């Protein structure tokens, strides 16, 4: 039960802590397994490369009681702008 | 520790959904809410000239639509008429993953 890092471009890149409580806090930098995969309670703060301190974005959701992990996303979320 | 949970979080749409027991919302978007505390809400709204649906999170701490989601515990979205005038008002909170994609307005479906 895991997610693999999230794909990129040239308007984006991801940093990976340790969910906390809330949006806004930082926790410890995410630390990948042995298939470079980072697991379940991950927080993606992303960066846009046009660009500001990065944002939450999604968070690596394990579903209730089951071992399927899959990236879920904050509201409303938009595109970076493009360089 | 409360995590934020998931919520069909399309906003405001243009709705099909009419003279039916039940209604699945129709929206592609499963957010993780902002907030730990948050719920999900569905509100559906018809006038003279269209039908909506709303899906959100919301703190059922505040109100929505000047309504307080009294139901905010429930694992499903069971609409519940408001009076209001020129135009017929459900709304629904409930606090399981994607509670408000399967909409219930009758009774009968729980
Ligand atoms: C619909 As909301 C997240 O502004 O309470
Ligand atoms: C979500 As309610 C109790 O205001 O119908
Ligand atoms: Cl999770
Ligand atoms: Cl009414
Ligand atoms: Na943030
Ligand atoms: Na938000
Ligand atoms: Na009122
Ligand atoms: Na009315
Ligand atoms: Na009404």
């Amino acid at each position: 039960s895991s997610c693999p890092p999230l794909p990129d471009d040239e308007t984006v890149w991801y940093e990976y802590y340790g969910y906390v409580d809330g949006r806004h806090t930082v926790g410890d930098a995410a630390i990948k397994d042995s298939l470079e995969n980072y697991p379940p309670n991950t927080h993606a703060r992303r960066h846009c490369k046009a660009l500001d301190p990065g944002e939450f974005v999604a968070i690596c959701y394990q579903r209730r009681g089951t071992s399927e992990s899959q990236w879920q996303y904050y509201p409303r979320i938009a595109s970076c702008p493009d360089p | 520790v409360k995590f934020p949970q998931l919520c069909k979080f399309c906003d405001v749409r243009f709705s099909t959904c009419d003279n039916q027991k039940s209604c699945m919302s129709n929206c592609s978007i499963t957010s993780i809410c902002e907030k730990p505390q948050e719920v999900c809400v569905a509100v559906w709204r018809k006038n003279d000239e269209n039908i909506t649906l709303e899906t959100v999170c919301h703190d059922p701490k505040l109100p929505y639509h000047d309504f307080i989601l009294e139901d905010a515990a429930s694992p499903k979205c069971i609409m519940k008429e408001k009076k209001k005038p020129g135009e017929t008002f459900f709304m629904c909170s409930c606090s399981s993953d994607e509670c408000n994609d399967n909409i219930i307005f009758s009774e009968e479906y729980n």
